[PDB]
RNA sequence: AUCGAAUCGCCACCUACAAGACUGGAGCUUGCUCCCUCGAAGGCGCCAAGUAUAUUCAUGAUCACAAGACA
C-alpha cells in the first residue's frame, strides 16, 4: 500500500499510471531445473520476471521417488532449536523460488536484489490475466526434453501429498478462469473476422505497384 | 496419417548447414540415421550423405528404385513434375521471400514500409464503413445501447427547455 | 441540477464522432543498440576490473560481435548535484545531474556474441552491473 | 598524388558524391541527406539534403559519422564549385534564424539545382519520399546483418 | 513544493484452451491418393491520416546524456 506522502507527490507531479517492463512466463509442462537455471541467469542480467502456473511443473522420475526425496529434505532440522533451523516450504511456488534461490549468490546485495526481482504464483491471478501475452522457454519444455516412454511427475500432486493444503482451491479458481476466458474469446470472433475481411479487401483498393511489392516480399 | 514417410524417391528439404533450404531426392537408405540424397536440377546437390536429423520430408514421392542411376533419376523427375508442383505452394514462396529479405538494401526496405502502411490505411477505411452499418467495435456497440435509452427520456419537456436555453446561451 | 445530464450529452458526441485511429511513434529517433553490463573479466582466482563484458540484444554469434569492434560505448547515470558538462555555457539547457562515461569495444568474448569493453582512463563502477549500456553505430565503416 | 597536395584523399569508395547517406550523430541524427563533395586536404564531407525535404542545410560532417548507402543521384549538373572552406570560415569574436545573405543565396542555388536533378532522375517520387523518411533503431532490429 | 535526475514499443485483432506416437477434410489400399483457405508469419508502429512532383526547418557553425519524450 502506497503512503500518503507518495500519493501527494504523484498528484503534485501530475503523472500518468506507470508499469515497469515485466516478462510473464507460463511454466506449464516445463522442466524444473532447466527453467530455474534460465530464469536465474536472466535475473542476474537484470530482468523483471513473473511466473505463473507453478503447480504444473514437471520432474523426471516417479512420484514416489520424488516424494521420498522431499521427505529426506524435510528430515533436516537443527536439533538444538528447530525455530532457527531450515524452513521447509510446501507450496509449489515456494519450491520454485527456493530452487531459483539456490542458483544465485544469495549472501550478497546483488543476489538479494536479483531474488527480489522475482514474483511467483499458482494459477493465473486476475492482476496478471490481462497484462499481455505470456512466454515459454523452448529449451526447457517437456515434449523436447523427456523421452516419452519414461514416467514423470507433476509438482502439484507431490506437494499435496507432502503437506500443501490449497490444491482444490487452485483447481476451482483455474476452472473458473478458463470458463470466463473461453466465453470472452467466443465473443469478439465477429470482430476478428471483420478485421480479416477488411485486410483481404484492402488489396483491391490499394495501388498496384504497392501490391506488387507486397507480393515480391511475400506479405500478399 | 498425414505424415510423410522416409522412402526411396521421397523429396526432402535440408534444414541446416551449408545446403540449407534446398531440395533433393532420397536414392538409398543406409541405416536408421543416414540416407543418400541427390538432385540433378541443382548444381550443389550431387549425390552425398545426409543425417536424418537434418531432413524435412515433403509430400511428393517419385517412383524410382534403390541406388538408381543418374539417367533414371533425371527422367523420373521430369515425368512426375514434382518440382513444378512444389514451386507453387505457400511454403515454397515463403522460403524465396526470406532470401529476398536477407539481401535487401536500405531503399528496398523503405519501399516495403510504404506498401505495408498503404495497406493498413485502406484496411481502416473499409472497416469503418462496415462498422457504421453493422456495429462491431467497442465504441459503436456502446452507442447502439446508449442511444435507445437516452433518446426516450431526452424528449422530456424540461430537458428540451434546458437544452434550448443552454444552446441559446452558447 | 444533476451533472448526469451534461455529461452524457458530451459522451454521446464523444463516442459518435470518433473513428478508427492508431498510435504513431513520431518522437525523436534512437540511434544506439541496448546492452547490459554483465561484469568484469574474471577467473576462479578473482576478477580483473579494467576490462568489462557487455551483452547486446540480438547479437548471439561471434561473427555478429565482430561487426561492433571499435564502436563507442556510453554508460548513463545521475549524481546528486549539478556539475560541469560539455557546452555548459553555449547550451545552458544541458545542465543536469545526468552524467556519462565513455568507452570502446575491443574484441569479442566467447562464441555467443559477448564483447569486451575498455573505458577511457579509469574503469566502470561496480554499481553499473546489471544496468543499461549504450552502443552507438559510429565510427562507421560503411 | 603527394601527401602534401590539396588533392590528396583516402576517402572510402562508398562515400562518392551524389550518394545518399544516413546521419548518425549531431543535431540532425536520423535524417537522410545527399553527399555533395569533400573539402580539400582530406577534409570533411558536405551534405545538403536538401533543406526543403528534411530541414538539413548545407553542412560539414566527418565521414565516420554517416552511413553511405548504395542509392545514388546523378549530381553532375549541379556545379558544386562555390562550396569552399572560406564559406565555412567564421570571424573571431573577442572580449565579450540569423543567416548571411551569401549563405542564403548559395543555399537557394544549390537546393534548386539538386531538386531539379532529383526530379529529372528516374524513380524521382520514390527518391523524394526516401529523403523525407527518418531512420531509427526499433526493438528486435539487427543492423549488423543488413545490407545497405 | 524541494525535483535537476538513470529507464526510450503499444494495442479494446497477442493478452482463451489442449496435443508433439498425429495438426485443414475425406478415402481405403494403412501409407498412399484426392479436395481445400495448400498446412514454417498476432496486428500496428519507423515523419503528407497516405504514395501523390504538397510543405517552416540553418548561425545549436564536424562527436559529446536525447538541447526531446502523455505515440
Ligand atoms: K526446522
Ligand atoms: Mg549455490
Ligand atoms: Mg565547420
Ligand atoms: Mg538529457
Amino acid at each position: 500500500f502506497p503512503s500518503r506522502k507518495d500519493a501527494f507527490r504523484a498528484q503534485r507531479k501530475g503523472a500518468k499510471k506507470h508499469r515497469p517492463e515485466i516478462i510473464v512466463i507460463d511454466l506449464k509442462d516445463h522442466v524444473l531445473g532447466r527453467a530455474a537455471a534460465v530464469v536465474a541467469k536472466q535475473l542476474l542480467l537484470g530482468k523483471k520476471i513473473t511466473v505463473v502456473r507453478c503447480e504444473q511443473l514437471n520432474i523426471a522420475g516417479t512420484e514416489i521417488r520424488n516424494k521420498i526425496k522431499y521427505l529426506q529434505y524435510l528430515r533436516k532440522r537443527k536439533l538444538t532449536n528447530p525455530t532457527k533451523g531450515p524452513f521447509h516450504h510446501r507450496a509449489p511456488s515456494d519450491v520454485f523460488v527456493r530452487t531459483v534461490r539456490s542458483m544465485l549468490p544469495r549472501y550478497t546485495k546483488r543476489g538479494m536484489k536479483a531474488l527480489n526481482s522475482l514474483v511467483a504464483y499458482e494459477g493465473i491471478p486476475p492482476n496478471v490475466v490481462r497484462t499481455g501475452g505470456r512466454v515459454v522457454i523452448p529449451r526447457a519444455q517437456r515434449h523436447v526434453c523427456y523421452r516419452s516412454e519414461r514416467p514423470y511427475t507433476v509438482l502439484g500432486n507431490m506437494c499435496k501429498h507432502v503437506g500443501w493444503k490449497y490444491s482444490d482451491v487452485v483447481a476451482n479458481l483455474e476452472k473458473a478462469r478458463v470458463e470466463k476466458a473461453s466465453r470472452h474469446h467466443e465473443k469478439q470472433a465477429k470482430l476478428r473476422d471483420a478485421w480479416k475481411s477488411a485486410r483481404k479487401e484492402a488489396l483491391a483498393k490499394m495501388p498496384k505497384h504497392n501490391v506488387e511489392v507486397l507480393k515480391k516480399f511475400g506479405y500478399a | 496419417v498425414k505424415s510423410h514417410y522416409i522412402c526411396a524417391g521421397r523429396l526432402v528439404r535440408i534444414l541446416r548447414g551449408p545446403r540449407q533450404d534446398r531440395v533433393g531426392v532420397i536414392v538409398d537408405i543406409v541405416d536408421a540415421n543416414r540416407v543418400l540424397v541427390e538432385n540433378p536440377e541443382d548444381a550443389k546437390m550431387w549425390r552425398h550423405v545426409q543425417n536424418l536429423k537434418n531432413v524435412e520430408p515433403l509430400k511428393y514421392c517419385v517412383s524410382v528404385s534403390r541406388n538408381c542411376s543418374a539417367k533414371a533419376l533425371k527422367d523420373a523427375l521430369a515425368s512426375s513434375k514434382a518440382l513444378e508442383k512444389y514451386a507453387k505452394t505457400r511454403t515454397a514462396a515463403r522460403v524465396e521471400a526470406k532470401k529476398a529479405c536477407a539481401v535487401s538494401t536500405d531503399f528496398e526496405r523503405y519501399q516495403l514500409r510504404v506498401a505495408r502502411r498503404s495497406r493498413a490505411h485502406w484496411a481502416r477505411k473499409v472497416f469503418d464503413e462496415k462498422d457504421a452499418k453493422t456495429p462491431v467495435s467497442w465504441h459503436k456497440v456502446a452507442l447502439k445501447k446508449m442511444l435507445k435509452k437516452a433518446a426516450k427520456m431526452d424528449s422530456t419537456e424540461g430537458a428540451k427547455r434546458r437544452m434550448q436555453k443552454a444552446i441559446a446561451a452558447r | 441540477t444533476s451533472k448526469v445530464h451534461s455529461q452524457r450529452s458530451k459522451k454521446l458526441h464523444q463516442l459518435s464522432a470518433k473513428t478508427s485511429r492508431v498510435n504513431r511513434n513520431r518522437k525523436a529517433p534512437r540511434l544506439y543498440m541496448k546492452g547490459t553490463l554483465a561484469g568484469y573479466t574474471r577467473g576462479l582466482h578473482g576478477q580483473t576490473k579494467q576490462t568489462a563484458l557487455v551483452r547486446v540484444e540480438n547479437v548471439n554469434t561471434r561473427e555478429d560481435a565482430t561487426w561492433y569492434v571499435g564502436k563507442r560505448v556510453c554508460y548513463v547515470y545521475h549524481g546528486k548535484k549539478v556539475k560541469r558538462c560539455v557546452r555548459w555555457s553555449k547550451a545552458p539547457a544541458r545542465r543536469s545531474t545526468t552524467r556519462a562515461l565513455w568507452g570502446r569495444v575491443t574484441r569479442p568474448h566467447g562464441n555467443a556474441g559477448m564483447m569486451r569493453v575498455k573505458f577511457n582512463g579509469a574503469s566502470v563502477p561496480a554499481s553499473a552491473i546489471g544496468r543499461r549500456i549504450r552502443v552507438y553505430l559510429y565510427p562507421s565503416q560503411i | 598524388v603527394s601527401r602534401k597536395s590539396p588533392e590528396y584523399t583516402t576517402l572510402r569508395k562508398s562515400c562518392a558524391p551524389g550518394a545518399i547517406a544516413i546521419i548518425l550523430a549531431g543535431r540532425f541524427r536520423g535524417r537522410r541527406a545527399v553527399i555533395l563533395k569533400q573539402l580539400p586536404h582530406n577534409g570533411p564531407l558536405v551534405v545538403s539534403g536538401p533543406m526543403k525535404y528534411n530541414g538539413v542545410p548545407i553542412r560539414r560532417i566527418d565521414s565516420r559519422y554517416v552511413i553511405a548507402t548504395s542509392t545514388t543521384v546523378d549530381i553532375s549538373s549541379v556545379d558544386t564549385a562555390p562550396i569552399t572552406a572560406e564559406v565555412f570560415q567564421r570571424p573571431k569574436a573577442e572580449k565579450p534564424t540569423l543567416v548571411s545573405d551569401a549563405r542564403a543565396q548559395l543555399q537557394k542555388k544549390i537546393d534548386a539545382a539538386l531538386i531539379a536533378a532529383i526530379k529529372k532522375d528516374a524513380q524521382g517520387k520514390e527518391k523524394a519520399g526516401y529523403l523525407r523518411s527518418v531512420f531509427t533503431v526499433k526493438p528486435g532490429d539487427a543492423p549488423h546483418r543488413w545490407n545497405w
